[PDB]
């Protein structure tokens, strides 16, 4: 209503901030398939707060309940199965939407010049994801749940000092315990989603601040009409917003098609040895993370000491952050990055995936090798980067956006 | 034919 | 080498003799206690005074979970092992290894009670299914010939050409109350009952799955066309 | 492995107490027909080297080798149990608690490691129960709730299992065995 | 613990932490018998295997007449089964008493220290035990 | 730092929101005690998150557990005692502060224009306080 | 009813061991003590672990057990017609006066079912229990002489003590809270200053 | 003296 509008706006900035950030905000108009995943992302953590929400109404953070419990909301609450497969796909669609939003920040050099601080926060809620959904996966007290909470914990045991003190307090116990689950479970299901929804919120923010980057990596804002609106922008509302919307339902599409037909996903989304409940004494044959993870472990399990290995793992994720001042490229866009970003986006992006893909299994021979080989590859991409986006020769950035 | 589907495999055999 | 099993969740039939295989065979040592009698009758299609007279003989109720009197301790004490709980037991092996390892004990007197399993090597479990299978031994039996994945059937009878094999799973005749084909008959019921308490929701997480996705390609079509137009 | 052929003529001698064939006619002494051929090795050679105690056996298996215990453990485990009767006013009681045990007490049920025939297990030397006499069952559990019977392993599996029946409960139960089949 | 009470070549099991620990009474013959096993022992002298401190590296032991060793397979954490006879049929002529797994088959001396080419990797843990007297032990405070 | 903050503000509305809500927002100088009682508030919905967040991690919210889990943290868990009287006691004082808040726009009518909206999201606060409260 | 005050002084070792013995010996038949640890008993009321072994845990638990008991509340409930509720908490419940009182208060009542009824608590269902040591009380409640191993004295301090054990056991944190609360309003007088000066400074 | 104030109310005789 209009009256009711002008009655709000002179108390609340509702049209105020509809106008700065959704309509009358200029987004380039030649967006792709991977700006999707932002929208995405803010659905799928929707859906882990309230799939969580109600799974907490049921599930029992303790050592002796949370696998009765979790079972209790798989079979005698009603459609708690339901919610309960929603949560843990939404794990899992939540990292593979934030690889590839991360991957799109690869590919059109989003990280850069303005960027930098929307790409610092995406990161710090990728460890904030990374710490969630791992404690998280302790909640169900399976097996799994149980043995890859006790090797990742003992990881604070490798610092030279301190190393089994933290561990032993991180713990709250001297093993993996109910002790560990509660906390596990309290720090999952308010800490770390207060942080990230304070983090996603600055990082909305920062980019709001920046604006966004495009596929062609143009800035489209040297170039304005005579209302101020840049030639190749286009409201955010609503054009994206229906984009958005189309994009939401082909990831329901998928979601709901896993969550109803294929909810363990070959094993991968819900891992079966975690459908066997913790046991203490006997550990797995095989013990390896949820998929998600899968990469960085390889990274630790190719190196062969113990405290080397935890520190080129946490390497691996730092130095991400750090990569908006690696890239020296003149342009953003690997649409107009030299040969060398390609071949090394390429590499970066195969050796991820063969890192995830042999992390995933018991240690082999050709496996261990291909995952030091793509250990060496995944740190050179970073470490090269400052080097062979200067040794490259980009081309022009056009003025317009293509399309 | 689901009674005789459940019957319990152990038989006694009782007086009477 | 594990053998592949067809299992029907919609066979109540089946599902009724896996429940009672179940009940008289396993529960003396497994529990299913993620799993209450109620539920089972209502999808196995068990009238409640039926799974009552039948099925629960430990005194509990119809909506109490399928406990036991075994606890995991003294089992664990008593066999070496702690006999897992079964509810999720198709799950975490799948029914092709339930299958293949309720099929793959034999009589091996260096093993504590005298059998040994193919599948699950030195497993602590005792051949409880023995009566009924017969006694199982690693002897020589005919076995269809392979050469490279040249399988040879009996163009005329359609039934294998055999050569003797001197390590396979033979069962001593006349040994026990079921034949090869009865045994298996039972075991695939056992596993397919197992198959559904592991996943009691999976026929109707199938035909909710289908009217949702009806639904979200009916929304996609409405929301593609709002995209493409307005887009313009 | 024990030559049933040998061990019926080897067996003669216990037939007076068990019967030729192993069925005993008198409720004392249990009945060795159909029992599991390793669970007869084992108890016989507990008798012989006194881990379970039978006075009326005194002397009787020393002078027999393990070759001749062998045999006359196949001969009986190559016969029937025969198959006695409940008592009705105690069946339904016994029957709850053989396949059900006691979940509040934490009792086993004994279809697990005895079948749900009472067949039990013959690899595993779990001895077949289903027919055996009322009164040898009872006194069976009798004496492992009390100790006396000890040969069942470190694990004292029926020690600890026997500890949790009442008297009633074991007459019921053994009542409800005698029947069993 | 009280361990004075344990006659020669027997254990018995307490139970710490949760876990199982078999304190056993190391007669002569098992100890002149373990010097002469380092032949086929993975981790002899414990170098990758976790023990306190205090402990003889060899006999992984305060005093080699009492043996602490916390009854757990390294591969898989199984319980071995205690086998002090001299050589068993199934444990083959060159045993010399020890712990044999039997989930798979791994093999450990006396000492804990598992043998070569098994599941288990390491040797059997040393739990961090302390002798308040010369008949009773505590198994969880490290020796002074 | 000078050039440290320059660098954030061209990527952050640090500054100009620091500006704009904290520094060179102008209140009226005529504060009193009953003014003090919104950033009361504030503090002791903080101290309740953090408490009950580090509550949670002791807490058992089943019928068997939660009077023992609560004895738990009293007893067992290092300076819980601490943590759940700092709950306990800062929910009573939650609601101390709020309904001197709430009396101090009854005094002062700031519940009147241009405040409306103002008065309706405190009393949509005080209806999930009194919700969270019981709960 | 009216209540009879009692000075319960958390600082007196002894008498929290003396009432420990007491809550032990004659208390724990019925009632648990689930919520407090032995380990944490001894370790407040002074009592070595070995000692606190030997002396007061009777159940064959270990030192850091809760103070559990083998009667179970359904069967209680069942037995006495009410459930004897845990007295971890009791002295919080019920305060130490009415505890101080109530323990005191019994009195023969033929028509009750344990032939005794209490003033405090009427019709209770609690049998009366220290009856050898108070002895014989009768209603004004007055004790039949030569009838308790003690005298009114006597039996008001084991009372006592047994109420100061109960009132530990219902808050084991009071003493350190004291101790702690005292540095933290020290601290927070301290910051107080510091924090009125510096806006007392700004607001010139 | 703690000990003596914690002895147990109940006394056993026992022979010998
Ligand atoms: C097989 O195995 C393996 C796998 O697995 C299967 C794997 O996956 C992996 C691979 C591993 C991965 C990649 C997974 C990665 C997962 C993670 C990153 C998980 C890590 C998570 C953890 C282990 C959690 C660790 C948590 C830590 C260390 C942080 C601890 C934080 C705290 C305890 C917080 C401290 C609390 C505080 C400070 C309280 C707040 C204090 C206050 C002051 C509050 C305010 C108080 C007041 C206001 C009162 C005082 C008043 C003041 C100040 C005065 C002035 C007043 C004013 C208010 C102004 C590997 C290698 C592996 O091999
Ligand atoms: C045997 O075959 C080797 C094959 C290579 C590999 C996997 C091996 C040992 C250390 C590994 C490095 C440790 C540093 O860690 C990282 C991260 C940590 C940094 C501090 C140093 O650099 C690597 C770039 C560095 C690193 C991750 C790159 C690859 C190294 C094994
Ligand atoms: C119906 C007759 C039964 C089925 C089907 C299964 N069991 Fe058992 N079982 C028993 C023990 C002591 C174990 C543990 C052995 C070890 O850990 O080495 C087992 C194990 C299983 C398993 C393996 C599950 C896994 O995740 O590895 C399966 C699939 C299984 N059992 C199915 C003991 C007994 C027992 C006591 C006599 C009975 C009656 C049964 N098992 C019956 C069945
Ligand atoms: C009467 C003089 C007996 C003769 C002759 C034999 N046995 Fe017997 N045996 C007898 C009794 C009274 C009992 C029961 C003891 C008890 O504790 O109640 C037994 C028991 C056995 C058993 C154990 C059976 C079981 O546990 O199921 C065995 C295996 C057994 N006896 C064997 C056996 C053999 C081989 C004999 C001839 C060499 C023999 N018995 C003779 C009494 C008598
Ligand atoms: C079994 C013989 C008991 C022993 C020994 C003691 N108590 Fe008891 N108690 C018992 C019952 C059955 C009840 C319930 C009575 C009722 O009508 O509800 C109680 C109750 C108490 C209470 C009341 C607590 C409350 O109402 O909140 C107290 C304070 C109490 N008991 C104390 C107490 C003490 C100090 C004892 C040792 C001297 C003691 N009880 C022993 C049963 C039994
Ligand atoms: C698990 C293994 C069990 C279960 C759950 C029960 N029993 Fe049975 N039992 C078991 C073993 C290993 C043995 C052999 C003991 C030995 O070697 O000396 C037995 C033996 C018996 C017997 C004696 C049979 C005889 O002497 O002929 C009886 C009478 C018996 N067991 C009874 C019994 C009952 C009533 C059970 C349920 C309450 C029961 N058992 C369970 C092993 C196991
Ligand atoms: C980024 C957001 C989140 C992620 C990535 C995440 C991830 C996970 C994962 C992977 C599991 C294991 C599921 C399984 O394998 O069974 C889990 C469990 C659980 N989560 Fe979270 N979670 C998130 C947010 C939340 C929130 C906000 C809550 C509650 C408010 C919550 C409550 C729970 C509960 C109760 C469980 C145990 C039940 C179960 O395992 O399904 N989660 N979570
Ligand atoms: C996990 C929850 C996250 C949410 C909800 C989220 C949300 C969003 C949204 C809505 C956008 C704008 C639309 C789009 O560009 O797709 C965006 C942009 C962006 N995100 Fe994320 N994000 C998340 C995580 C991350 C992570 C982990 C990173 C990188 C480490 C990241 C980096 C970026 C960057 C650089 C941009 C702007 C780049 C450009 O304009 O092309 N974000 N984010
Ligand atoms: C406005 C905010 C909140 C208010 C007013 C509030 C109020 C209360 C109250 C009055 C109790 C009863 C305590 C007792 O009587 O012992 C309680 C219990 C509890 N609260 Fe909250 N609460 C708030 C926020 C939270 C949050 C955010 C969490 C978790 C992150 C939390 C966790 C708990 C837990 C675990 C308990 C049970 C343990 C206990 O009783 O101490 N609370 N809350
Ligand atoms: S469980 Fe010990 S070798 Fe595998």
């Amino acid at each position: 209503m209009n009256k009711f509008m002008a009655w709000v706006d002179a108390r609340f900035p509702a049209t105020k901030m509809w106008e700065d950030h959704l309509s009358k905000y200029y987004a380039p108009k030649n967006f792709n398939f991977w700006y999707f995943f932002g929208s995405l992302a803010l659905l799928v953590l929707v859906n882990q707060i309230l799939t969580g929400i109600w799974l907490t109404m049921s599930f029992t953070p303790s050592a002796e309940e949370a696998f009765a419990s979790v079972e209790y909301i798989m079979r005698d609450v009603d459609y708690g199965w339901i919610i309960r497969y929603m949560h843990s796909t939404g794990a899992s669609a939540f990292f593979i939407v934030v690889y590839l939003h991360m991957f799109r920040g690869l590919l059109y050099g989003s990280y850069q010049k303005p960027r930098e601080l929307v790409w610092i926060f995406g990161m710090l809620i990728y460890l904030a994801l990374m710490a969630e959904a791992f404690m998280g996966y302790l909640l169900p007290w399976g097996q799994m749940s149980y043995w890859g909470a006790q090797v990742i914990i003992s990881l604070f045991g490798a610092i030279p000092v301190v190393g089994e003190d933290l561990a032993q307090w991180i713990r709250g116990d001297f093993l993996i315990s109910g002790i560990t689950l509660n906390r596990f479970f309290a720090l999952h299901v308010i800490a770390l989603p207060i942080v990230l929804l304070g983090l996603v919120v600055l990082h909305i923010l920062a980019l709001h601040e920046v604006g966004s980057n495009n596929p062609d990596g143009v800035d489209i804002k040297k170039k304005k009409d005579e209302n101020g609106v840049p030639l190749d922008g286009i409201a955010f509302h609503p054009y994206y917003t229906v984009k958005d919307i189309v994009g939401v339902v082909v990831f329901l599409f998928i979601f709901c098609t896993v969550i109803f037909f294929f909810p363990e996903m070959g094993g991968y989304f819900l891992e079966k040895p975690n459908f066997e409940m913790a046991n203490q004494f006997k550990t797995p044959e095989h013990i390896a993370p949820v998929w998600y993870f899968t990469p960085f472990y390889a990274i630790l399990r190719a190196v062969p000491d113990k405290l080397m290995g935890v520190v080129a793992m946490g390497a691996a994720i730092a130095v991400l952050f750090v990569l908006p001042w690696l890239d020296r490229s003149p342009v953003r866009s690997i649409r107009y990055k030299g040969w060398l970003s390609k071949l090394w986006l390429v590499i970066f992006a195969v050796s991820f995936v063969i890192l995830g893909y042999y992390g995933a299994q018991a240690p082999s021979p050709l496996g261990t090798t291909l995952s030091r080989v793509c250990t060496v590859l995944y740190f050179a991409f970073f470490i090269l980067m400052p080097f062979y986006t200067r040794m490259e020769k980009t081309k022009p950035v056009p003025e317009r956006v293509t399309g | 034919a689901i009674a005789k589907r459940l019957e319990p495999v152990g038989k006694v055999c009782v007086q009477g | 080498q594990l053998d592949h099993v067809d299992i029907d969740l919609t066979d109540k039939a089946a599902m009724q003799d896996g429940a009672r295989t179940f009940a008289n065979y396993c529960m003396g040592c497994h529990s299913a206690k993620f799993q209450r009698y109620e539920r089972v009758a209502t999808d196995l299609g068990i009238p409640a005074d039926l799974m009552m007279e039948k099925l629960v003989f430990t005194g509990a109720k119809i909506g109490d979970h399928m406990d036991i009197g075994m606890k995991p301790a003294d089992a664990k004490t008593w066999f070496g092992a702690a006999p897992p709980d079964l509810t999720l037991v198709a799950r975490v092996r799948g029914t092709d290894w339930l299958y293949s390892y309720l099929r793959s004990f034999y009589e091996d007197p260096k093993r504590p009670w005298g059998v040994n399993n193919v599948i699950f090597p030195n497993v602590g479990m005792p051949n409880v299914l023995a009566p009924l299978q017969g006694r199982q031994v690693i002897g020589c039996k005919q076995v269809q010939v392979v050469e490279d994945g040249k399988k040879q059937f009996d163009p005329l009878t359609g039934t294998p050409l055999t050569h003797e094999a001197c390590d396979q799973l033979t069962v001593v005749p006349k040994t026990g109350e079921l034949n090869e084909a009865q045994f298996d008959e039972k075991v695939k019921n056992l596993v397919t009952f197992l198959a559904y308490s592991a996943n009691p929701n999976k026929l109707a997480s199938e035909r909710i799955g289908t009217y949702v996705l009806l639904y979200l390609a009916f929304f996609f079509v409405f929301a593609y066309l709002l995209k493409r137009e307005y887009w313009k | 492995a024990g030559d049933a052929a040998a061990g019926q003529a080897k067996a003669a001698v216990c037939g007076a107490c068990h019967g030729a064939d192993g069925n005993s006619p008198a409720p004392n002494f249990p009945k060795l027909a159909g029992q599991g051929e390793r669970y007869l090795l084992k108890q016989m050679h507990d008798i012989k080297d006194g881990k379970r105690t039978v006075l009326e056996m005194t002397g009787l298996l020393t002078n027999l080798s393990d070759q001749d215990l062998a045999d006359i453990a196949a001969y009986f485990a190559s016969q029937k149990m025969s198959v006695g009767m409940a008592d009705p006013n105690l069946v339904a009681q016994g029957e709850a608690l053989f396949r059900g045990g006691k979940i509040a007490e934490g009792m086993p049920a004994c279809t697990g490691c005895h079948s749900p025939s009472g067949v039990g297990i013959a690899t595993a030397g779990f001895p077949h129960l289903g027919g055996q006499h009322a009164t040898y069952v009872a006194k069976q559990l009798t004496d492992f709730r009390e100790g006396t019977r000890t040969n069942d392993g470190d694990t004292k599996i029926m020690q600890s299992i026997a500890a949790k029946l009442s008297n009633k409960d074991i007459a019921a139960i053994s009542s409800y065995i005698q029947g069993l089949h | 613990v009280n361990v004075g009470k344990i006659d020669p070549g027997q254990q018995i099991i307490a139970e710490w932490r949760g876990k199982p620990v078999f304190i056993v009474h190391r007669t002569k013959e098992m100890l002149d018998a373990l010097p002469s096993l380092e032949g086929q022992l993975a981790d002899p002298d414990s170098k990758a295997s976790e023990q306190p401190e205090y402990v003889d590296p060899k006999l992984r032991s305060i005093k080699p007449e009492l043996a602490v060793i916390v009854g757990i397979c390294t591969h898989l954490g199984c319980s071995p089964t205690f086998r002090p006879e001299v050589a068993p049929a199934d444990l083959g002529p060159d045993w010399k008493g020890g712990y044999f797994c039997p989930c798979h088959g791994s093999h450990y001396d006396l000492a804990g220290r598992v043998y070569k080419g098994q599941p288990a990797p390491l040797n059997l843990p040393i739990p961090p035990y302390t002798f308040d007297a010369d008949d009773v032990i505590t198994i969880g405070v490290d020796q002074e």
